[PDB]
């Protein structure tokens, strides 16, 4: 019976669900579950792109004390680790407060983008659709704050991570950054025939050589 | 070490004019002038009990009734031993930003309050952080400050 | 006309279920219910008064102590006549922003309670402001909110 | 004596006071009194240019529960009327939170200026040193925006101005808005010898009419 496999759990899961949904349910009883089993300040971060997703997450759960994160990637990390941190990792210059447009730029050098993003304000992306440059940011935030890497590894113990087909290598090496150099637990679920978001610049490639490759995560089969 | 109180500069108290006597985790108050201790109690409920702050300062709150003179009374925290200490990630944890990547040992957790004169109720204004030059401004969801998920006072009282 | 109350939604409350009970500055309420009479009028301390919000909310202060529903009482004003009334003028001068200019009559003062397991402390959260659909972050410096330098209750019980 | 002069004041009030500071003196004074002759939920607004006045004005003066702002005349306006009714006057779509940059933009045409500010978030200066664009933007929100009139006229009974000789014609509109189609009594002080920052933008013509051809406005010597 799966149920059992499903409740005894144990350190990272991996669940290669079908489609139609289906995740959702799984997600709201593991997340559910690690609440109630817990009994420290440790949070919880479950993200998804879809922002009815996050909406119907929060309304089917209670309120909680303890702050729970729910929402979007970018948002996610624009949010708790971009806002409050980039004043202290990158001096008091740079701005705090911002609003993400991805068709201001278009650019094509990496030092042009620098230079646009420290002086006239403005964030995009690169004329490249692959690799989003916001999860780039954050890792080069963590890497030189330790004010960033302590509030990561004490505020969430396991961070939640939904449809990761999606993700491309950025948010992929920032998960394990959060995964190796602070030793968070991950949950990640993801289909390998939800592979439709290429052209938006997903490449699951390495989610399946984690399939493959990597031991640490084991396969479950969900019917 | 394991995180440890390390200072707390109680100013314009109801009798504390202006002291910095330091601190560490477990700590002994004793010797003349009750009400002296009584106070210092009470400081320490104002700083870290949410069921003391709601009833704010009075006139007899301040040293020698002087409404003019401004209660500060800062706490300082030393912070260490990140990977092993509980105490220091719940701390670490509900504070987002305001910790300068310079100094993330020193933490102070100071009381600014003024009395206005026409409403006659001085308010407590949190301001916490990691330097004193420079404060961000604290969450304050409504009554429960971001505070009260970190410092709890059970009073013992017989 | 004057400034003058429109309607209060109390839902959740004490003993209100869903009520949406129209107001007009001078109000009395009787009847049956003692009971249900001093709810509604510490529904209105709870909404205005400092002197209230600050005890919160308890496990008795929900609609059949079911603490999985949310309080969430919602008084509307009206506002005009805005050259000559004191009280609109005293009104919307704390108010910065949340003003949309489509509706300038109308005034929602809510009030969002949500009880946590964790602390068993219902934390009043007031979202005050002019449309509910969208609501702009209230100021609450300290224990005074915004709202306590417009409407102050004056209770009166021999 | 003109202490009794001071004392009895009466609406507007023009001082033609001297060099070596002295208006200082005379500001607080006329704070004080009408901090103390009030007593209504009208609040007051001091603005000055200089830093250090503010912050020597806000340390001898005490703790006041009605908020009243000291601060630059930029910063006054970008602070309590640009920042919260920006979306109600120009839609949500237009930022609210922002930083003041004057050395971006450097455009030519008043229609660029638009474009740029409205797409790109840059809010700067016109190529010419005269006029400034913050306040032309103040007339603009106040005058499609009932909300923010009934704020400034409810908030403040009487602004204070000061160094009003570094005053344009933008601020001069303002002020002069407000004091018409808003009836709020304003408190200017001015030296006609203090005309030394003309190239940065100051053109007191306006404020010598005033002096000569209003009648409003009384004048005063002081000695």
């Amino acid at each position: 019976m799966s149920r059992e496999q499903i409740i005894k759990d144990g350190g990272n899961i991996l669940v290669t669900a079908g489609a139609g949904s289906g995740k959702t349910t799984i997600l709201v009883s593991k997340i559910e579950a690690d609440l109630k089993e817990n009994k420290t300040h440790y949070s919880i971060a479950a993200v998804t792109f879809t922002n009815k997703a996050a909406k119907e997450i929060e309304g089917r759960l209670g309120y909680s004390s303890r702050g729970n994160f729910i929402g979007t990637n970018d948002g996610f990390v624009e949010s708790e680790i971009i806002r409050p941190f980039i004043k202290d990792a990158f001096g008091n210059d740079y701005p705090d407060n911002f609003t993400a447009e991805y068709f201001d730029n278009q650019f094509a050098s990496y030092d042009k983008g620098l230079q646009v993003l420290k002086y006239q304000n403005i964030l995009g992306t690169y004329s490249n659709p692959k690799k989003n440059f916001k999860f780039q940011l954050a890792l080069d935030i963590l890497k030189k704050s330790l004010v960033a890497r302590q509030y990561i590894f004490s505020k969430y113990f396991k961070i939640f991570i939904d449809e990761y087909q999606d993700s491309d290598k950025d948010m992929h090496n920032l998960f394990m950054y959060l995964k190796d150099q602070l030793k968070i637990k991950l949950f990640i679920v993801g289909d390998p025939k939800q592979s439709i978001y290429i052209w938006r610049g997903a490449e699951p490639e390495n989610f399946n050589g984690l399939i493959e490759n990597s031991t640490d995560f084991n396969k479950y089969h969900l019917t | 070490g394991p995180m440890k109180f390390s200072n707390i500069t109680i100013k314009n108290f109801r009798n504390f004019e202006k002291v910095n006597i330091n601190l560490d985790n477990k700590n002994v108050i004793f010797g003349m002038n009750d009400i002296g201790k009584t106070n210092f109690l009470y400081a320490l409920r104002f700083l870290l009990d949410k069921e003391i702050r709601k009833f704010g300062f009075n006139k007899s709150d301040y040293h020698k009734h002087d409404t003019s003179k401004k209660i500060e009374i800062i706490l300082t925290l030393d912070l260490s031993n990140y990977e092993k200490d509980e105490d220091t990630k719940k701390l670490i944890s509900v504070v987002k930003g305001a910790r300068t990547s310079a100094n993330a040992d020193v933490f102070y957790i100071a009381l600014e309050s003024k009395y206005d004169d026409k409403e006659l109720y001085g308010n407590i204004i949190l301001k916490w952080g990691s330097e004193l030059d420079n404060l961000i401004d604290i969450p304050g969801r409504g009554n429960i400050n971001a505070l009260d998920n970190v410092f709890k006072v059970i009073y013992i009282n017989p």
